[PDB]
């Protein structure tokens, strides 16, 4: 039932389903009380298209809750290829650029900071780019200037929860997944009492940020490689965070901007207080 | 979808087994038979228009009362949905001819037939009589093994409805 | 058998337990009949070894296999096939001639694979074996709501451990239970030295 | 399950139409080449064991890590599982080849499969390679058999290859 | 016993169903194929004597040591039981040819083969080499579809033994 | 399960022999008449419903006691069982007719059937008669069909009859 | 045979359990209800003759063509077997009334209905129309809870036929 | 992995039961037996090198022809893979000795043995003869209950291969 092979038999579109079952579907044949196996708390099964409506109806009745439906063939092509991003190409900005040096930087900051969503030409931050070109500001400010912009506020903040925002923030600004439940919490409390702007500053003035990017380096991916004071399970979070080269942050998804890192998963790396 | 090819493959798979001489002999039957089948298919295909109008009318001529007001052979929509339905049957007959088995008929018309007809107050008798008529006329469009094939599938539908 | 000990297979199982569950499932479904290594459903055993299917769904794959179709369906009368499916999948004898009739009508309307699914998706299968227990013979106990004649009929179907359900000799393909069921008349042949 | 005709029929039906004269003759051609197809399927069946064996010998010749302790084709139990999978895939490729359509291969075998191997710690790249070797030898046999009438089987050899290549791509 | 005829009937029966055009097309394959099959059968039948002596010897020529004392190709009884065994194989090949399927081979030689050979210390290699030789000589007794049939079944035995 | 060839093979094997030239040509003749055989099986399949229906109408025309209360084809449940058995027997007779051997009929249908009916109180003589009527109509159809090539099918009509007559004899 | 009494007993037995207050409360319903049921039963019983002739005729008045030659409402035997059949339905309705459940209807008319009607070319529409008519007239033979009971079972038959 | 300890625990678990005096008595057997087992293990461990070279050679001395060109006892790679394989067997024998059961042999050599040997054209006879030889020499490295243990497991492998 778990992770599948193959698709169809006569022909179908296999969908794999996931639920949470009562002892009504599955119980042991024991002398007392009806219980399902504790590890099949959420169970998944792959069903071809016709049997599918009948299965969902049954599951819902006898008590289960469907958690997901997704085609099997989507889910057979693995996990993302990460070769482009295991070790990236660094893009920095020199004192006295040749101009198109500066052209390189802007295109990359865009891609990285905005998480590969398209920024259309009406959309670009032109006055701010003027500033970088004249020196005036360094490659750090545009990383900070873009983040406080409406375009950044609008595709990533306004329409999703704070859990999601912060998780995106780590990916964009720091290039790495969020290590602890404390990190999520520490941030949510800051936004709540100092506002959005103070909270944005907190990733860009951090010691972690400063070491790796310094001030003239565009933030680049770095979570597919071992880092310091990183729990070990933050390397699996990175797969959940980045979905491949053609994937992007996208707020235009049918289901909306949502999570990607399970809250249960974060707790595995440690729980304390505050 | 049931064809000679899918059937032998299904039988091999279910015994965890490569196709053997038994199964390939079977397949040769289906391939040897394609010529007659496909001749029937082409004749039924180009005459479709008139085969359908012929059978539709025959349903009213055999059940005169259907065409009176308050009845189910009256008004543009009933008579339209009828032509369509016989056309569906002829369509799947040609598909079954081309496919080398009853699969298309089994999957798209037989599975569920009675439940649908019973909910919608559609008498099988009409459909049998549509098909009996189509069978009469196909007697002079084809002959030999193409006719036998056409007949095989028309009769298959009539038995599905009895 | 008194109460035969039913084999439960639990998660994070090494193999020896998986090999023991596979042997128990084969002994239950095919009786004491020899199975060649070329006749084993290696794909189903590999899916069970990988934890990708439950013991219930492994039994569904074995019961739908062409080997189970050749031994129990092509060689036997429909009523004896129903008597044997109740023996192999549910560990019991038929309670009433009406139960044999409902399975025979389902077989005639929906075909073979739907009859097999009707035993394995039964609330009786889930209540007694769940997903992880191999089916075991149950008709030697009185259960709440069980006919007293179910014990005698289970004993007629269960010729002891040395019994072959495929025996072509003058009684093994004949309905041992159906002769009695229709009415008031009898008991089960004990092969009769017991 | 689909075959090449059934596929035609499904596409026609989605238009609400009797098969196009286009589609009719494409299928007339499949019937035209069907004796060759039967020989091609027969080439694989008649040498299944050697195709698997020879692929195998060569896979472990290349990847001697699989047969060391720590390796995914060690000990006997795992080697038997690996030999079994080679057979299963060769089997569904032959079914697709009789059918003139990949669907039985994709639906009953491949497409997924990758996620199984991922959980099994089975190195998918090695499995992909074993499939590439089966392809080489299988086609070898399709092209050079016992007293078959001489002609051109390249169309069928290509099609067989795409089934081997589907499986490889799906798994790696 | 597996033949095209028994297979289609089995598949009908198990769905509680009359034989339909799918199943009769299949049967026509088996009947159309009988001529080539039965020509192979007649040629293998009359050459049996020499095909057997040829293959028996080839087992000793390929495994020279078998014919030394203390070995299993020595003495009248081993060499007698060998000829007999190859004769059994050729016999079932002719039966499979005549029957239209592998049934006779499956039921009388394949079911149980390895257990028997393993208990009696009989190496499959001999039997494969007997069959490889029989396959070499049958190249010039037959041709066309009779040869393909003969080959199909000889190869089927060789795969059963690997 | 046996067919006419398989039967030959079993008898040959019991002698320890390759098939006799006697037996070979008997089987060559079965292949000779096989198109006719296919039409004969097709005649039954193509009219199964009417064969059962017409047999039925006539059975109850003759034996009006079966459809009275107290009668074995009353109420609807029992009539449906009786109609179902008529179909089952016609089915296995058609299988035997494709096979050229009665064994599937005797082994899967007739074996134990009489004792079943007696246990049930089903009047076997009435069941035998229903089988005789199916025979009349079935053969009717085998002999007078849609645009089949004109020839002599009496050998096959006889053989079909013996399958109907086996069933009748076995049951009465 | 399904009655309130048999149902509660079945449910107890299947849990290996004595009848408890739940099951005895249920039984009281069936016993409290007997008076209305049995009044309906007596009225349907004595009017049977005319209820049957009324419904038989109405089948011909609603399907005029049935009474023409070559049709299934023609000749003494068809018209005789029709009266009988409606009489069977009314009989089982009275039984279901008296029994306290649908059992008699389920076991003697519903189980198998469609298969029989389909083999014999009997349209449910007739039978629905017979029953619709019987329902019209039973409006003035009964009232209150006896009418509700009569209705319950007549409607149950009409749904069985749709 | 089958040991006396795992077996009794498995049997308890499957009846939902604490270990009782039956199961602890069993365990004491396994623990009492460890001394003889582990002496066999140490002797087989340090002599491994020569036990392997002795058995490898004996395979060639008993099957002389293996060492000729074109054969499977020829060239560095065959002869290397042979030594390795016998070494695998001795290794698992020592493991089974130390573990208190056949588990290591069952899981790492027996499960799958025949399929592998059959695909790779490896005759069990060689391996039996390797083991028969190892059994001959282990007669003078051990005695008493350590020898009985060594024997138990060597013989277990020989039966697995027959
Ligand atoms: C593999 C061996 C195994 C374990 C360990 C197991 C645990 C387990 N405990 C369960 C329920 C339960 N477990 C408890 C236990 C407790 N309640 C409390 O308040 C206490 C804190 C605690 C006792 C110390 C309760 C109350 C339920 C029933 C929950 C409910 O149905 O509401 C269930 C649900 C099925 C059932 O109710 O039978 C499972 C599967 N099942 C197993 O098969
Ligand atoms: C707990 C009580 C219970 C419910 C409610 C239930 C629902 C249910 N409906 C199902 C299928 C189905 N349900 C429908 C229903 C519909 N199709 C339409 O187009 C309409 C919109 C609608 C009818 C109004 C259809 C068509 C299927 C079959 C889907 C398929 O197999 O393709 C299935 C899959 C299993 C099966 O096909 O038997 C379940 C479990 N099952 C249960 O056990
Ligand atoms: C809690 C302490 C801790 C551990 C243990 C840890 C493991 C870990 N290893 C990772 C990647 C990696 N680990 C390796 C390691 C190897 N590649 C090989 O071929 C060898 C077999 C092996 C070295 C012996 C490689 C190559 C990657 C990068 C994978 C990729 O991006 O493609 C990642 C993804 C994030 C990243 O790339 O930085 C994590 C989280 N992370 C942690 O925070
Ligand atoms: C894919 C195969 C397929 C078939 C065969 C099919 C039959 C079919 N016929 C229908 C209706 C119909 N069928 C007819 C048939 C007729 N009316 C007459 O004048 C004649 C008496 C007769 C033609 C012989 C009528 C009148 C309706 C409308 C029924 C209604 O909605 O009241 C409907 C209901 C949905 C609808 O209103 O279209 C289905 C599903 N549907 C399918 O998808
Ligand atoms: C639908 C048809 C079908 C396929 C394709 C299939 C694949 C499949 N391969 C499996 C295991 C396996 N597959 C292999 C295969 C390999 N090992 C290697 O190192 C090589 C790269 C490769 C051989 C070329 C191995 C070694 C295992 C056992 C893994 C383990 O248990 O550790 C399993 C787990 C169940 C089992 O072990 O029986 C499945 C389900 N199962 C199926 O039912
Ligand atoms: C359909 C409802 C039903 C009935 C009535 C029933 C009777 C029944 N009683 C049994 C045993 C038994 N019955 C008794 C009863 C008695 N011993 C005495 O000395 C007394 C005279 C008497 C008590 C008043 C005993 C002692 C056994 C066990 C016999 C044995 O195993 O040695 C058994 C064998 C199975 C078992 O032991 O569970 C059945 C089937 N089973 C049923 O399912
Ligand atoms: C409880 C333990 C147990 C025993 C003892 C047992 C015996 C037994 N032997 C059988 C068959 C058989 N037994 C033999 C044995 C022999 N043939 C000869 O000629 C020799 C005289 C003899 C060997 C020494 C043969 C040949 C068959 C197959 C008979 C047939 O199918 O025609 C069968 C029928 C099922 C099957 O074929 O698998 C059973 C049940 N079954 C069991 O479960
Ligand atoms: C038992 C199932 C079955 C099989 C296997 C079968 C084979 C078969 N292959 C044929 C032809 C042939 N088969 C091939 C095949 C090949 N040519 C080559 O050079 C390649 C090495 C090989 C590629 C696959 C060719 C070229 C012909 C002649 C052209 C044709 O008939 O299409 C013919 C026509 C007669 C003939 O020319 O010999 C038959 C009947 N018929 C059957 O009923
Ligand atoms: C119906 C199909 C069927 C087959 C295929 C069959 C094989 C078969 N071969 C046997 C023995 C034998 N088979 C051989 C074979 C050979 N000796 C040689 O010189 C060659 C190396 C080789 C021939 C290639 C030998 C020597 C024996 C005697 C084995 C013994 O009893 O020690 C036996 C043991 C019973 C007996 O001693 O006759 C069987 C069952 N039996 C069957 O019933
Ligand atoms: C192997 C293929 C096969 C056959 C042949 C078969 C016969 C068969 N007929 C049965 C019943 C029946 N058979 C009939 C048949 C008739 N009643 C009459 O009055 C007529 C004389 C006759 C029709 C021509 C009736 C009425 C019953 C139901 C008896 C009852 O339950 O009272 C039953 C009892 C189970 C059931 O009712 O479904 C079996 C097993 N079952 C099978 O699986
Ligand atoms: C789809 C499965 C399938 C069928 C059904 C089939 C029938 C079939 N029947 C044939 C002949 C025939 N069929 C009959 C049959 C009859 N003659 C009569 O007068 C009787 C009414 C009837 C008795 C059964 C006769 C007489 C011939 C011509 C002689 C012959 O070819 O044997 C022929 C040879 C071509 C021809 O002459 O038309 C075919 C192909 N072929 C197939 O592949
Ligand atoms: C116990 C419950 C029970 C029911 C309900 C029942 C119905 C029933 N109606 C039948 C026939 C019949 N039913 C009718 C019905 C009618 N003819 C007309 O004039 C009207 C249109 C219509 C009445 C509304 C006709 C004409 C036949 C004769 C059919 C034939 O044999 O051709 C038959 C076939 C056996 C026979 O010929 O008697 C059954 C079983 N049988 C039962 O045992
Ligand atoms: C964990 C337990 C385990 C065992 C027992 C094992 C046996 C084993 N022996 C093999 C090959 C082999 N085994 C031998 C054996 C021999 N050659 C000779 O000179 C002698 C005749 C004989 C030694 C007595 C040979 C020659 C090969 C190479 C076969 C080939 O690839 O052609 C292979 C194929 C993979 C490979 O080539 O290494 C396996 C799996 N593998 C395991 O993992």
């Amino acid at each position: 039932m778990n992770v599948l092979t193959t698709s169809s038999q006569r022909g179908g579109k296999l969908f794999k389903v996931t639920m949470t079952l009562s002892p009504a579907l599955s119980h042991h044949p024991w002398p007392s009380l009806d219980t399902y196996e504790p590890s099949q708390n959420s169970y998944s099964v792959v069903v071809p298209l016709d049997r599918l409506l009948a299965e969902m109806t049954y599951i819902k009745n006898k008590g289960g809750r469907v958690l997901d439906i997704s085609p099997a063939d989507l889910e057979a092509l693995g996990p993302p290829d990460i070769s482009s991003v295991a070790i990236p190409l660094k893009v920095e900005l020199w004192a006295k650029a040749d101009v198109s040096d500066v052209q390189a930087a802007i295109v990359a900051a865009y891609k990285q900071i905005f998480g590969n969503t398209y920024v259309l030409e009406s959309e670009r931050l032109t006055s701010a780019e003027s500033l970088l070109r004249n020196g005036s500001i360094s490659v750090r400010e545009f990383v900070r200037l873009l983040a406080k912009s409406e375009l950044y506020k609008e595709r990533f903040f306004f329409c999703t929860s704070n859990n999601r925002f912060t998780e995106l923030n780590f990916k964009h600004f720091l290039g790495r997944a969020p290590y602890n439940q404390s990190e999520i919490a520490a941030h949510l409390d800051r936004y709540q009492t100092f506002g959005y702007d103070a909270e944005i500053d907190s990733y860009i003035d951090s010691d972690e940020y400063i070491q790796a990017f310094g001030e003239n380096v565009v933030p680049y991916y770095r979570g597919f490689k071992s880092q310091s004071g990183q729990t070990v399970e933050s390397f699996n979070r990175m797969f959940k965070l980045y979905r491949g080269d053609a994937g992007s942050d996208t707020n235009l998804n049918l289901q909306g901007q949502k999570r990607r890192v399970d809250p249960k998963n974060l707790l595995r790396s440690g729980r304390g207080i505050v | 979808m049931k064809t000679v090819i899918t059937e032998v493959i299904a039988s091999a798979d279910s015994q965890g087994r490569f196709l053997n001489n038994t199964e390939l002999q079977a397949a040769n039957g289906r391939f040897q038979r394609a010529t007659a089948s496909m001749e029937a298919a082409r004749a039924l295909t180009s005459n479709a228009d008139s085969l359908v109008k012929g059978a539709v009318q025959e349903v009213y001529n055999k059940f005169p009362y259907l065409t009176q007001p308050g009845q189910m052979g009256y008004g543009d929509t009933n008579q339209a949905k009828c032509a369509r339905d016989i056309s569906h049957y002829l369509r799947f007959i040609t598909y079954s001819l081309v496919a080398g088995g009853t699969g298309p008929l089994d999957d798209y018309i037989v599975a569920g037939l009675r439940e649908v007809n019973r909910t919608f107050n559609l008498s099988p008798s009409w459909y049998i009589e549509a098909l009996k008529h189509i069978k009469g006329k196909v007697g002079s469009q084809l002959s030999g093994q193409p006719l036998t094939e056409a007949n095989a599938y028309i009769d298959y539908c009539i038995n599905a409805l009895s | 058998i008194a109460p035969d000990q039913g084999v439960e297979l639990r998660p994070n199982f090494t193999e020896a337990d998986v090999i023991t569950v596979i042997r128990a499932a084969y002994k239950q479904l095919f009786g004491n009949t020899y199975i060649l290594e070329s006749e084993r459903v290696i794909q189903a055993e590999s899916l069970l070894r990988n934890g990708s299917i439950s013991v219930r769904e492994f039994i569904r794959i074995l019961a739908k296999s062409d080997l189970y179709k050749e031994r129990f369906f092509r060689c036997t009368s429909n009523n004896r096939f129903i008597e044997l499916n109740l023996k192999h999948l549910l560990g019991r004898a038929p309670y009433n001639q009406g139960e044999i009739a409902e399975h025979l009508d389902r077989y005639c309307q929906s075909g073979y694979d739907a009859e097999i699914d009707s035993y394995i998706d039964s609330d009786e299968y889930r209540r007694v074996f769940g997903e992880n227990t191999v089916p075991y013979f149950r008709g030697f106990k009185y259960q709440v709501g069980q006919s007293a004649a179910a014990f005698e009929r289970m004993r007629a179907l269960y010729s002891g451990d040395a019994g072959s359900d495929t025996d072509r000799n003058q009684n093994g393909q004949r309905t041992e239970l159906t002769s009695g069921l229709a009415d008031p008349a009898q008991p089960v042949r004990a092969r009769t030295d017991y | 399950m689909q075959d090449a005709f059934t596929k035609a029929i499904v596409a026609a039906d989605l238009r609400g139409s009797f098969l196009s004269e286009q589609e009719l003759n494409q299928l007339t051609n499949l019937v035209k080449e069907s004796n060759k197809r039967l020989d091609a399927v027969n080439a694989i069946t008649g040498n299944a064991a050697e195709i698997i064996s020879d692929a195998a010998h060569k896979l472990f010749a290349e990847q001697t890590d699989l047969i060391r302790p720590g390796g995914n084709a060690y000990p006997n139990r795992r080697m038997a599982a690996c030999l079994r999978d080679m057979e299963i895939i060769l089997r569904y490729v032959s079914y697709a080849l009789l059918a003139g359509d990949a669907s039985v291969l994709e639906d009953r075998c491949l497409n997924g499969l990758k996620e199984t191997y991922v959980a099994l710690g089975t190195p998918t790249r090695s499995v992909a390679r074993a499939v590439q070797l089966m392809k080489e030898t299988a086609i070898g046999y399709v092209n050079s058999p016992s007293g078959v009438t001489r002609g051109d089987c390249s169309a069928l050899v290509n099609e067989a290859a795409t089934y081997f290549d589907k499986a490889a791509a799906s798994i790696a």
